[PDB]
């Protein structure tokens, strides 16, 4: 389980975790508030 | 088991059932498992054929072999094979399933709890030990088995006379049979027309005679040991008593294939189909007199052809085992 | 025969958190960014990871189970999307009016415009995989039936994942189990392909044929009987096919002509659907199963009868060929790379054969009139078979570098191939220059003659003719085949050879494909470009070990950049670099193959059908006058038919317009990696490393430019990603628009 | 359609003769006739094992299927 924590903390898994979380923010921001060309 | 001069023979796996022939405890466990498997087939395929039963279509042209057997006894049929109740077929087929489960348990009991030899046990389990050498113990086994076989013929007649009543082909109505036959001279005459019986009361009185002869035969084997002349002319070994029984069950299967194919009373045409004619190509097969839709044959044909081919190979199995008992090696040729 | 080792590798996550543990030079952790790239390139190089052949074979066996689990999850996803997010029940009612769709996009940022009107009120991505036509041929009626296949696909993937863990960590087979190739070929011909063909013939006879015969009759899909109802009640099966009343008795008694109502050699296509007759395909799969089970009894096993493949090969010697095939059995039971080179060559050849057979003999209902499905299925199976052919030249060269033992290769077929490499390659060099001059220079000649206003001096059917007379004769023999050389065939094997034009929805299913001067020239273009792709990859295999330039390339490896700038320059001498160059030439070969397919189908096959029987084609027969000239390929194919991919913006096909420009970008992006080189980029990175050292943000993992092989590998990956995504978007937007 | 006939002793006679012709072919040509599982009796089989008995009877059924359907197509049977 300790080595599974290391695999889940590797560079490909963490950048796939972050970019999913980042796309999770941007999709959910553009679903409730779409079409934001300016402020 | 005839192991000739070697007397300690490893039997491998393709002939692996010869290992327990001298082991009395494992001899019970195989045979009760056979009685479990036989009662399971009587239980499952009664309920299988209840589910695959159309009451509009006749039972003969459906591939059903167990429901016509109960219909001849008088269960589930009112007048003409329409089958209006079909609940006592379920109850009889259900009882054999639990009876297979009890016999399935006693097979696993004698495999594991009881030892491979019954001489290890003390009490009445020691007295049930048998070997293929002492003649008195094998007559004790033969005595009680003839008593229950005689009781089965009596409880057939007790069903046929008091509670229930069989089915007659002519004047199609379940009977009660209050006056069966009892004369020995009219029951001796069926050595020439056993297949062409048409009296329901004569079938009961024959079974009264058989159910009393086998009870008297079982009393005779339980009070008298096998005699000297029977010991001289018959080998008492393992696959020699099996050899007489394989030939005994082959002659019974040839008669049962003959009674199924042509008798109209014990196998009524409303349940099984029309009676057959004895044909002979390369083998004596029983053919249908009238044609049937598709390649499906009637229930009487499916019973008589199967039982003749089973009685042929159980006659060949008798010839195989009796040659093994007499001393033919089968590696000599 | 069955010999396994009990628990050779423990199951733990210790090596999960230690990447690069499989390689000795990567277990020390990173020092440069080359470590990250070498981690991925060496991950599946099991022969380089392990010296023991037994442990290499154990890694390969469990990797298949993991790969099969990927395929079942992909197969489960296709059946789940057909069950939950598809108009399959809508399409099954009206196949001629509802378009197949099985992908629904989420409505965000304007991408919900891709959910176009596919008919029946459904909105989604119009699929071109042909899954709907496959499922109608399988007898799929309800969406619950596709859901049950999708659940069982996930169950099979979990059993594939369990078998990979079991056969590596619990009971891993020994090397002698892997090297029993006679038992493996017996169980794969008879048990895998034979029983799979027998099972599918059993499925087609019982499920596919009764459902599709009622679907063609006009029964609504809600009123089709269920597949087990034919199994349970044979009255419905006997109503459709009266031979089922006779049962299995005509099968066992060799009275096989009873079954001729559902086991037909009918040929042609079903006029209701445009697909093959499922009576033909069930009889095809029955005959294939019997021959495959028979062929799976050929090889010697525990019971003495059979063939030893060593004794077959060592018997096949000759006067021209020395010791013959002696030692090829020891090659093909020791080297996994030699086996993979044969299997990739033939699976790649098979996938191309699948592409060329499914357009002209369409096996699925309503597939032939779906011009998008016909174009995509040809193109996808062309491209898949193209990569696998290049991988044959790859692992042929990996075997020659690594697993070629000259001690057991003396005067055999492989040794003698090596002993006349200059004879093979230079004659293959000659035939490529000959075919390039005599196919492409034919195109250059009449491009010039048409530009000079000399149409009489061209290579065309109006001018100097180059008729494909041998292919026209073979086409004529197949038209005359029913009744003369196939007397029990009622129709032809394919209408592409000649005869009837099949119409289904007022739309051409299959038409005679007439081969003229333009079909002569493009077939020699295909003969040219396949030969060059054969030339580069056979030069990679033969000269993997040595050449007159670098005589010790076997010590350098399979995958090395060069042997320096000396001897004039030994740039791209490795066996890997011929795979790198062969990937371009496979792309160049197969792009013309699918462009020949796309134009000849639309100009001369596909189109609408007049009620009197006339055919109005998609591009109105412009192949015979414009596919003889490069400009006609530019104008009447590339410029004309990509109007649908560039005017698709603001419509449901606009993602094809996006992906058309997306593949144009990555093709151009590849030329940064292909044309440049890493000594430029390493000197640029160390200037950027200075700006990171200025801000104290220089990483401990030192930034390096990609290696020379990698810069070729990235460049060939982006070229073939970009060039194929362009053609995929061009083909799919054009063929969805037409019809 | 090619002509096929129902089962008959004529059909059985050709099949047994095709089994016999492959048994004689298998006696002459099989290199390993007794390797692996043997017969219960080695005699009356030419020294064949279980693989050679099943191998020759399968070839005689393949030849049995090929000849019978070939002769029924030509109308000989
Ligand atoms: C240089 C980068 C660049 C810039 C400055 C933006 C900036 C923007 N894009 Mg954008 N976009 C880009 C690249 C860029 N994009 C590319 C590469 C794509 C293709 C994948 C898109 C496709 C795109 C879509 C489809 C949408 C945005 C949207 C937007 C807005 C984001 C509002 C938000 O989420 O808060 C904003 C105007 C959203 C918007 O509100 O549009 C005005 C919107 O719907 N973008
Ligand atoms: C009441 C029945 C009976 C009894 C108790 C015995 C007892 C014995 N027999 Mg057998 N024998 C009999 C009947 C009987 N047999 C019959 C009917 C045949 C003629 C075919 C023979 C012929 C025979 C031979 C050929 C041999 C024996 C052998 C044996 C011994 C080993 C058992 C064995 O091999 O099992 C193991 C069981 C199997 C490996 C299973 C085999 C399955 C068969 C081949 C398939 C049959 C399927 C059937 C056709 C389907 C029926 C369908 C249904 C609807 C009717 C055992 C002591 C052996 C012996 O004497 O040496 C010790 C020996 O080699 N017997
Ligand atoms: C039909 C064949 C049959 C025969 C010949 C035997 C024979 C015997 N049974 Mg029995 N038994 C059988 C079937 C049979 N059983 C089945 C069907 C079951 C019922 C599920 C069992 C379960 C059983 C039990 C539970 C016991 C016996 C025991 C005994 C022994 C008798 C001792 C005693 O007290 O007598 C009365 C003897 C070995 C006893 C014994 O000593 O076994 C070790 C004992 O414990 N039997
Ligand atoms: C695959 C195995 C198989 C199957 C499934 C059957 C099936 C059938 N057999 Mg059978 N048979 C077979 C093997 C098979 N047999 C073999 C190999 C033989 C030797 C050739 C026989 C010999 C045979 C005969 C002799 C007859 C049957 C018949 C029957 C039918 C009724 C059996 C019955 O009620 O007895 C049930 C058994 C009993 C009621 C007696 C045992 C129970 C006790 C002792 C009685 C009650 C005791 C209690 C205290 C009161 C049934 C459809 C009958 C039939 O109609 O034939 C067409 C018939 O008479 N069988
Ligand atoms: C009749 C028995 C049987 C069948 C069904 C197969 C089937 C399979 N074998 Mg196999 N094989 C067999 C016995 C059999 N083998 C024996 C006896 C040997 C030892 C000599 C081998 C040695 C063996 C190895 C060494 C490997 C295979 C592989 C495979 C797969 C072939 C490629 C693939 O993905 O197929 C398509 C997949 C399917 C059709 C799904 C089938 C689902 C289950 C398995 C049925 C396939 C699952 C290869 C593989 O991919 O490993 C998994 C692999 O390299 N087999
Ligand atoms: C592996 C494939 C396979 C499977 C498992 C089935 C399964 C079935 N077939 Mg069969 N069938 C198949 C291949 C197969 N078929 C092929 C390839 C043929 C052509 C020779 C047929 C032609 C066929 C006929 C003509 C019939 C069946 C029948 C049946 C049933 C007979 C069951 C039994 O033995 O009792 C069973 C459901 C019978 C049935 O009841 O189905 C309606 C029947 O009439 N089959
Ligand atoms: C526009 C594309 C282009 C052209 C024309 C060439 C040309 C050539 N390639 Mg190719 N190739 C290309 C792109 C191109 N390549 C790219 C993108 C790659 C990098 C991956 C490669 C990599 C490469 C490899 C890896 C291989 C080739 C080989 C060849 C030759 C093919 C056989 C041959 O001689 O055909 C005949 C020549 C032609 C078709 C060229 C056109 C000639 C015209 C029709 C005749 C002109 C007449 C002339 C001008 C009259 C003289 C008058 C005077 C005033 C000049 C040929 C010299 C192969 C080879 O050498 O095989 C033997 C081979 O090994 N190519
Ligand atoms: C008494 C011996 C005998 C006779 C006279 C026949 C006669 C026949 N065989 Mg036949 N056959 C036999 C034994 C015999 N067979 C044997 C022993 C085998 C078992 C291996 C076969 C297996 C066999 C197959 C596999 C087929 C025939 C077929 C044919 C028929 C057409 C053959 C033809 O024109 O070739 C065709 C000529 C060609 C040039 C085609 C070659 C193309 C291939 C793909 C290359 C013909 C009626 C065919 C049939 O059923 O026709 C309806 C067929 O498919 N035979
Ligand atoms: C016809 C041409 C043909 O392919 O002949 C094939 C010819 C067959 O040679 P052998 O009779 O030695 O072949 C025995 C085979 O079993 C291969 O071992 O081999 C060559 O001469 C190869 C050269 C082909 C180069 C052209
Ligand atoms: C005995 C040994 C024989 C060796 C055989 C070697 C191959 C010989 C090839 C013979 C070539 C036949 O010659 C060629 O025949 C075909 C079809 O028959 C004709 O082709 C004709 O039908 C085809 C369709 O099938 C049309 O596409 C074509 O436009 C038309 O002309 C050609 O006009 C003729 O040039
Ligand atoms: C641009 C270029 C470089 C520089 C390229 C480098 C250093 C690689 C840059 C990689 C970046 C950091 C990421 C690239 C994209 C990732 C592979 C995507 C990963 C997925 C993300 C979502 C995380 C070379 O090193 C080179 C070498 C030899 C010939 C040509 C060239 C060449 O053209």
């Amino acid at each position: 389980m300790d080595g599974l924590k290391s695999f889940l903390s590797t560079a490909p898994v963490m950048i796939m975790a972050l970019l999913t979380f980042t796309a999770g923010i941007l999709i959910e921001f553009n679903r409730f508030y779409p079409d934001l060309l300016f402020h | 088991m005839q192991t000739y001069g070697n007397d300690t023979v490893q039997y491998e796996w393709w002939a692996g059932n010869a290992r327990f022939a001298d082991q009395s405890g494992l001899f019970i466990a195989a045979h009760v498992a056979q009685a479990a498997l036989t009662a399971f087939w009587a239980g499952a395929f009664t309920l299988f054929e209840i589910s695959r039963f159309d009451p509009t279509q006749a039972m003969g042209d459906q591939g059903l072999i167990l429901l016509p057997h109960l219909a001849t006894l008088g269960w589930g049929v009112g007048d003409g094979g329409q089958i209006v109740d079909t609940y006592p077929y379920f109850v009889i087929g259900s009882i054999h399933l639990i009876a297979s489960a009890v016999l399935g348990a006693g097979a696993l009991f004698h495999t594991l709890r009881a030892p491979a030899d019954l001489s290890t046990l003390k009490g009445q389990g020691k007295k049930f030990h048998f070997t293929w050498e002492n003649p008195q113990q094998l007559g004790i086994i033969l005595g009680h088995h003839l008593l229950f076989l005689g009781a089965g013929a009596l409880l057939l007649a007790g069903k046929a006379m008091y509670w229930g009543g069989l089915y007659d082909a002519t004047t199609q109505t379940v009977r009660l049979v209050s006056q069966p036959t009892l004369d020995p001279l009219v029951i001796y005459g069926y050595q020439t027309h056993f297949a062409s019986i048409s009296s329901l009361e004569d079938l009961v009185g024959g079974h009264i005679f058989v159910g009393f002869l086998l009870i008297g035969g079982g009393i005779w084997h339980i009070l008298v040991p096998p005699l000297g002349w029977a010991k001289k002319v018959l080998l008492f070994s393992g696959e020699a008593i099996l050899s007489y029984s394989l030939g005994g069950i082959a002659l019974a299967g040839f008669v049962a294939a003959y009674f199924c194919a042509v008798n109209t009373l014990a196998y009524p045409p409303e349940f099984y189909g029309p009676p057959l004619a004895i044909k002979l190509g390369i083998f004596p097969y029983f053919a249908d007199t009238v044609e049937l839709p598709m390649h499906a044959h009637t229930s009487r044909a499916w019973l008589a052809n199967a039982h003749f081919f089973l009685a042929f190979f159980f006659l060949q199995g008798h010839l195989w085992h009796a040659l093994r008992a007499l001393g033919f090696d089968f590696k000599r040729v | 025969k069955v010999s396994v080792d009990n628990n050779p590798v423990p199951t733990s996550f210790e090596k999960w958190g230690k990447p690069g543990h499989f390689d000795r030079t990567l277990a020390r952790g990173p020092k440069t960014t080359t470590w990250i790239w070498n981690l991925h390139a060496n991950a599946h190089d099991f022969d380089s990871q392990t010296s023991d052949l037994e442990d290499v074979s154990r890694k390969i066996f469990s990797a298949h189970f993991g790969h099969l689990a990927v395929v079942f999850v992909w197969l489960s996803g296709m059946y789940f999307h057909g069950a939950k997010f598809s108009n399959y029940e809508g399409w099954l009612a009206d196949p001629t009016h509802i378009k197949p769709s099985a992908q629904v996009v989420w409505p965000i940022v304007g991408q919900g415009i891709l959910n176009g009107d596919v008919g029946g009120g459904f909105h989604g991505i119009q699929i071109t995989s042909g899954l709907f036509y496959l499922w109608r041929a399988s007898g799929f009626t309800d969406s619950y039936q596709l859901y049950c296949t999708a659940i069982g696909g996930l169950v099979m993937a979990a059993l594939m994942l369990f078998a990979g863990w079991f056969h590596y960590h619990v009971k891993a087979p020994k090397l002698e189990w892997f090297q029993n190739v006679e038992s493996m070929m017996n169980h794969h011909l008879a048990g895998l392909l034979g029983l799979g063909s027998l099972g599918w013939a059993g499925h087609q006879i019982h499920v596919s044929m009764p459902i599709n015969k009622l679907l063609d009759a006009g029964v609504a899909p809600k009123d089709i009987p269920l597949p087990h109802e034919f199994i349970l009640e044979p009255s419905k099966m006997a109503e459709l096919y009266p031979s089922f009343a006779q049962g299995l008795t005509p099968f066992f008694t060799l009275n096989w002509g009873v079954y001729s109502d559902f086991l037909t050699f009918k040929g042609g296509l079903n006029p209701v659907t445009g697909g093959l007759w499922l009576s033909d395909t069930a009889h095809h799969h029955l005959a294939i199963a019997v021959l495959f089970i028979i062929a799976g009894h050929m090889y010697r096993t525990n019971w003495g009868i059979g063939h030893s493949m060593k004794e077959i090969l060592e018997a096949h010697k000759g006067p021209f060929t020395g010791e013959g095939h002696k030692g090829l059995y020891e090659i093909l039971t020791t080297s996994w790379h030699a086996q993979l080179a044969i299997n990739l060559a033939l699976l790649g050849s098979l996938t191309i054969i699948v592409a060329q057979h499914m357009y002209a003999m369409p096996p699925y209902p309503y597939q032939a009139i779906d011009y998008a499905t016909q174009l995509s299925l040809f193109t996808h199976h062309m491209w898949i078979g193209g990569f696998l052919i290049v991988g044959a030249g790859a692992h042929g060269a990996i075997f020659m570098v690594r697993d070629y033992d000259p001690a057991k290769n003396v005067n055999n077929l492989l040794d003698r191939m090596l002993r006349h490499r200059d004879a093979i390659i230079s004659h293959l060099n000659w035939v490529c220059i000959f075919l390039g001059f005599h196919s492409f220079g034919l195109y250059i000649h009449n491009d010039t003659m048409r530009a000079l206003g000399r149409p009489q001096d061209m290579f065309s059917d109006t001018a100097i003719q180059l008729q494909p007379i041998f292919a026209q004769w073979v086409q004529h023999l197949h038209t005359l085949a029913p009744g003369a050389t196939a007397p029990n065939a009622l129709a032809t094997a394919s209408y592409a050879f000649g005869g009837e034009t099949i119409a289904v929805a007022g739309k051409v299913a299959m038409m005679p494909i007439t081969l003229g001067t333009a079909d002569f020239m493009v077939h020699h273009i295909h003969a040219f470009t396949i030969h060059v792709t054969a030339l580069i990859l056979l030069k990679g295999v033969l000269y993997a070990r040595s050449s007159r330039l670098v005589p010790d390339k076997a010590n350098l490896g399979f995958r090395f950049p060069c042997d320096g700038p000396g001897r004039g320059g030994t740039c791209q001498v490795s066996g890997w670099d011929h795979v790198f160059l062969g990937l371009f030439w496979m792309y160049n070969s197969l792009s013309i193959v699918i462009f020949h397919f796309s134009w000849k189908m639309q100009s001369d096959v596909w189109g609408t059908v007049s009620p009197d029987g006339s055919v109005t084609h998609v591009t109105l027969g412009n192949f015979a006058q414009s596919a003889i000239t490069i400009n006609g390929w530019l104008r009447d194919f590339l410029w004309a038919q990509a109007a649908n991919v560039i005017n698709s913006y603001g419509s449901a096909l606009s993602a094809y317009g996006i992906m058309f420009l997306a593949g144009h970008f990555v093709f151009a992006f590849s030329l940064m990696f292909l044309f440049s080189g890493r000594g430029y980029w390493q000197e640029l990175i160390e200037s950027i490393v200075w700006a990171h050292n200025k801000l104290n943000v220089a990483p401990a993992i030192q930034p390096r430019a990609l290696s020379i092989i990698q810069g070729r590998a990235v460049g060939v990956a982006h070229y073939l990603l970009g060039g194929i995504v362009t053609t995929w978007a061009f083909f799919l937007a054009r063929s969805l628009s037409i019809g | 359609v090619p002509a096929t006939l129902s089962w008959s002793p004529k059909v059985a006679g050709v099949m047994i003769a095709c089994n016999i012709l492959a048994i004689a072919f298998g006696k002459l040509t099989i290199k390993q006739q007794n390797v692996g599982t043997p017969m219960p009796s080695s005699n009356f089989f030419g020294g064949f094992g279980l693989g050679a008995v099943l191998g020759t009877a399968s070839f005689g059924h393949i030849l049995g299927a090929g000849v019978i359907l070939g002769l029924a197509n030509m109308g000989v049977l």
